[PDB]
RNA sequence: AAGUCUGGGCUAAGUGGUAAAGGAUGUGGCGCCGCGAAGACAGCCAGGAGGUUGGCUUAGAAGCAGCCAUCCUUUAAAGAG
């Protein structure tokens, strides 16, 4: 009850690895896409580190109990976790911004981000590279 | 042409148009011609050609020896 | 198919099959057991059906263990005949076979191979019978 | 329909039911269907 | 590993009563007492189902007593497949006699050649401290073909735990394996 | 997990009024009695209904969901209506309305004429769609079924009648 | 006037001749499909053979386009260790072996298909080919 | 002739009031392990991917004739199916 117990760990780890978390909607995208997608912001942000995609539930136990800022941007629906800072990323979210929207309706739209240790915002962490 | 104890041997196309090369026993090829035309629409053809002998299977064998 | 080699007498009066078993009653070689639920005599074609079935099963293969063996003659008159006159002939062979009784056991076989495998086996035999599974109360014996 | 004193899953699209009285197995392909008797 | 069992004394009640009421008859003794014992069906059945005649299973009687038992036999009625009947033995300092396990490690030659490993033990006679009761014994069946055995006179054998059984015993065989192939003849 | 206890949201504006026996549903499309066993309980909220039952026994919950869905379709009967649609198919095949009546040709040496009931309502749309309309649901299930029966799909050939959205399922035939 | 289309096929190497899948799905380009024979091969008459993978487009004033992947990981294998066809049976008869850092330089040649971009990963995938033949690494 | 007698329970077949192998989401009652608000089961929305037609084998068996083996990769995940 169960692997969720290993697999908030390795969020942990991966958000201990960190101080910016951005997050990502890595919807409808296929298998050719999305290789190309990932493999994009591992050549744009450091280590393997584009989405580490997990449970929106364990994504928030891991948020909630190192505290991170109460990542509140919006955990509801799919949810994926740009780690822009296990990588580093700055105005590298400009390397989602203009894969996604163009490469889609709606590629791998964002959601919530918090940079430094601070909440980033909405469209204003989605302009954060414009 | 399975179904007809048949062993089939390759295909390849010609007028486009397609061509099927198979080994059948010849008593089962009697009044070919019909259900060939049946199963293509009347659209397809064939010609036959004696190649070679072989054991006729052992349940085939023993009622001709009568 | 079983029958003795040799006896030392070739026909046998009918006797009774009260009782559960004598013995027999725990897995003894193999994983998976039969074991009979209801008296009878089960005749070497039954249990050569059941072998056979189970080795048809397996294909090739595992290990068949038969616990049982035929070695009550049974007999019967010529049709239409009258009573008197003596006993009948021996027309095959018979194991009495009380309830309790490990029938067949397999090995070297998956749960679900063996499973099935017993079940069709059971389909052959004319008496209601249960699956089992060695346990420590087979090893305990 | 097949009726039988054995009815039973053939495929797992095989569903059994029981209406007014019997066991019946419905299908999507009508081989399946079984009504049992 | 050591396993234990509410245990309780019992005098005139018929086995048949005890038996209807889910426990379970049975006795305790070695060479110095002898007490007529019953245990709760279920209680027991979840514990010797792991440690058969092969571990110690201590009793914990109602006077506060802990005795450290291995079951000595399990009387099973015949035609229902259960048990009617235990036989606890009070294990005390000296060697006993018993079965140790056989862990049969490796796949045999013989086995991924088709045929198949009958184990013939699954467990072997051994004079032993309960002091030093080995739950295992293994044994290395990797050079096995269709053909061989392997017999207690094998067999690694720890500290000290003597053999209890002839070694000429065959313990292990690995034998040829049901064959459709064969069946027509 | 559960239809009975989930609630049945009541448009504005239709009403549903309780007696024991039935329940009545009055919206812009007509009225509609539904009955209920009475022992279920069916409950006026605002702008919602439910229906609650008096145990766990079986007979219980397998009237618990059928009735709040009969409520339910009753509800969706009086507000948006109910309508199923039938294509034809097939060469010769075609539809026509004739009066209130739906005139069927689908290679029978004959037309086949259908009066529609009372409550039921006829539409062909081009020449070979058929549409039937209705506050009842169940009616209006009834009487596409009844017609699709003038003539079912052929096992052989895109031919015959056919629910929409039903799909066209064949084998081969020589 | 047939449409824009993007096809994807596997044709081996030699047998260049238009018949399906160069008929059906390849009229749609007015292809000049025996164009093939001499830009396929061009790369692969040192080669010989070799299955070379394709992808073939067409637009508006129909005219066709493709270009082709790397030889198959079954392939490379074999003529590194002296083998015509496999092992027949995987396990346990080897008919040939291959070191750890010849399985690497097989690897290096498939470096730009795959999915990771790595060597000891890519390695592995090699290696892992050639149990799925029965063909032993030296290691 | 004498209780439409009293308390608990099951049955919906007129079973009761004619039978077996065997078959079944009939109904009730036990028990054992399993998954589950770190979100299970059901529906529904994505994905379900590479190395690769895996090797051999027919003429073709490209996940799904059939003999082997059943690795590796990106991965949230994805079987040599
Ligand atoms: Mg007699
Ligand atoms: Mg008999
Ligand atoms: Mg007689
Ligand atoms: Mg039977
Ligand atoms: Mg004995
Ligand atoms: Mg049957
Ligand atoms: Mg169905
Ligand atoms: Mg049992
Ligand atoms: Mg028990
Ligand atoms: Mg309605
Ligand atoms: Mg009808
Ligand atoms: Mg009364
Ligand atoms: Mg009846
Ligand atoms: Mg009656
Ligand atoms: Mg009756
Ligand atoms: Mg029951
Ligand atoms: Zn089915």
């Amino acid at each position: 009850k169960r692997n969720v117990e290993l697999l908030a760990t390795l969020k942990e780890n991966l958000e201990r690895a960190q101080g910016s978390f951005f997050l990502v909607n890595y919807q409808g995208l296929p298998a050719k896409e999305t290789h190309a997608l990932r493999q994009a912001l591992k050549q744009n942000g450091a280590r393997l580190f584009v989405a580490k995609n997990t449970l929106i539930r364990l994504a928030l136990k891991e948020l909630g109990l190192p505290e991170l800022d109460g990542l509140q941007g919006p955990s509801a629906v799919v949810f994926y976790e740009d780690p822009v800072a296990a990588a580093k990323t700055l105005v590298q979210f400009a390397k989602s911004n203009p894969k996604g929207i163009p490469q889609v309706k709606s590629g791998l739209l964002q959601g919530q981000i918090l940079t430094a240790k601070d909440v980033e915002a909405l469209a204003e962490l989605p302009t954060m590279d414009e | 042409l399975n179904a007809r104890r048949g062993q089939i041997l390759g295909m390849e196309p010609r007028g486009n148009a397609q061509v099927i090369r198979a080994f059948v026993p010849l008593a089962e090829m009697f009044g070919y011609a019909t259900d060939l035309r049946s199963k293509t629409q009347g659209r397809g053809s064939f010609v036959m050609f004696f190649d070679h002998y072989q054991e006729v299977p052992k349940q085939v064998q023993e009622k001709l020896i009568k | 198919m079983l029958m003795p080699r040799r006896m030392k007498y070739r026909k046998q009066q009918r006797g009774r099959l009260k009782g559960a078993t004598k013995g027999g009653d725990y897995v003894a070689f193999g994983d998976y057991g039969l074991v009979a639920l209801e008296p009878a005599w089960i005749t070497a074609q039954q249990i050569e059906a059941a072998r056979v079935a189970m080795v048809r099963h397996f294909r090739r293969g595992g290990k068949i263990f038969i616990r049982i063996f035929p070695d009550k003659p049974y007999t019967k008159k010529p049709l239409e005949v009258r009573m008197g006159k003596g006993k009948g002939n021996v027309e095959g062979y018979v194991a009495v076979v009380k309830p309790g009784r490990v029938m067949f056991e397999v090995a070297g076989v998956t749960e679900e191979q063996a499973m099935e495998a017993l079940r069709i086996a059971g389909h052959k035999l004319p008496i209601k019978t249960k699956i089992v599974r060695r346990d420590a109360y087979d090893e305990a014996q | 329909m097949k009726v039988r004193a054995s009815v039973k899953r053939i495929c797992d699209k095989c569903k059994v039911i029981r209406r007014h009285g019997r066991v019946y197995v419905i299908c999507e392909n009508p081989k399946h269907k079984q009504r049992q008797g | 590993m050591e396993y234990r069992l509410k245990a309780y004394y019992r005098e005139g009640e018929k086995p048949s009563a005890l038996r209807r009421a889910g426990k379970l008859p049975g006795v305790m003794y070695n060479r110095h007492l002898n007490r007529k014992v019953y245990v709760d069906l279920v209680e027991f059945d979840k514990v010797f189902r792991q440690a058969s005649i092969h571990h110690v299973i201590v009793l914990e009687l109602p006077d506060g007593q802990s005795l450290p038992t291995l079951v000595r036999q399990v009387n099973l009625d015949k035609r229902r497949r259960r048990p009617e009947h235990v036989d606890f033995f009070v294990l005390s300092d000296e060697p006993v006699e018993m079965y140790v396990p056989l862990r049969f490690v490796g796949t045999p030659a013989g086995v991924r050649a088709g045929g198949v490993l009958q184990e013939i033990h699954r467990d072997i006679l051994v004079k032993v401290s309960p002091r030093n009761i080995p739950e295992f014994i293994e044994v290395d069946v990797s050079g096995l073909e269709i053909g061989d055995s392997l017999h207690a006179s094998d067999l690694k054998l720890p500290p000290g735990v003597e053999l209890a059984v002839s070694p000429e015993e065959t313990i292990a065989a690995v034998v040829p394996p049901e064959d459709v192939e064969k069946l027509a003849e | 997990s559960r239809i009975g206890r989930l609630p049945i949201p009541v448009p504005k504006g239709v009403s549903v009024e309780v007696a024991p026996g039935r329940v009545k549903v009055k919206g812009p499309k007509g009225e509609l009695e539904v009955p209920v066993s009475p022992e279920m309980r069916v409950v006026v909220e605002e702008g919602v209904v439910r229906v609650e039952r008096p145990s766990d026994e079986r007979r219980h919950k397998s009237l618990h969901g059928l009735t709040r869905t009969l409520i339910a379709n009753a509800v969706k009967g009086v507000s948006e209506g109910y309508s199923k649609e039938l294509l034809i198919k097939g060469i010769g095949y075609r539809a026509r309305l004739v009066g209130r009546a739906l005139e069927l040709t689908v290679g029978f040496s004959h037309p086949v004429v259908v009066e529609p009931p009372e409550g039921i309502t006829f539409e062909v749309p081009e020449p070979t769609r058929v549409r039937v309309s209705g506050i009842d649901k169940q009616k209006v299930g009834q009487v596409a079924a009844n017609i699709r029966a003038i003539r079912k799909p052929s096992a052989y050939h895109e031919k015959g009648i056919y629910y929409a959205g039903e799909p066209v399922r064949l084998k081969p035939g020589k | 006037k047939k449409v824009v289309a993007v096809v994807k096929l596997q044709l081996p190497a030699g047998k260049a001749t238009p018949a399906p899948p160069v008929g059906p799905a390849l009229g749609q380009h007015g292809a000049n499909i025996m164009e093939f024979v001499k830009a396929f091969n061009a790369a692969t008459a040192n080669m010989g053979d070799a299955i070379v993978p394709v992808e073939i487009t067409i637009y508006a004033d129909r005219s066709f386009t493709f270009v082709t992947k790397t030889p198959p990981a079954s392939y490379l294998i074999r003529k590194a260790a002296g083998l015509e066809k496999g092992a027949h049976k995987p396990g346990r008869e080897k008919v040939g072996r291959i070191t750890w850092e010849q399985v690497l330089e097989i690897a290096k040649q498939k470096m730009p298909d795959l999915n990771t971009t790595d060597l000891e990963a890519a390695a592995r995938m090699i290696a892992g080919s050639a149990r799925s033949m029965g063909v032993e690494v030296v290691g």
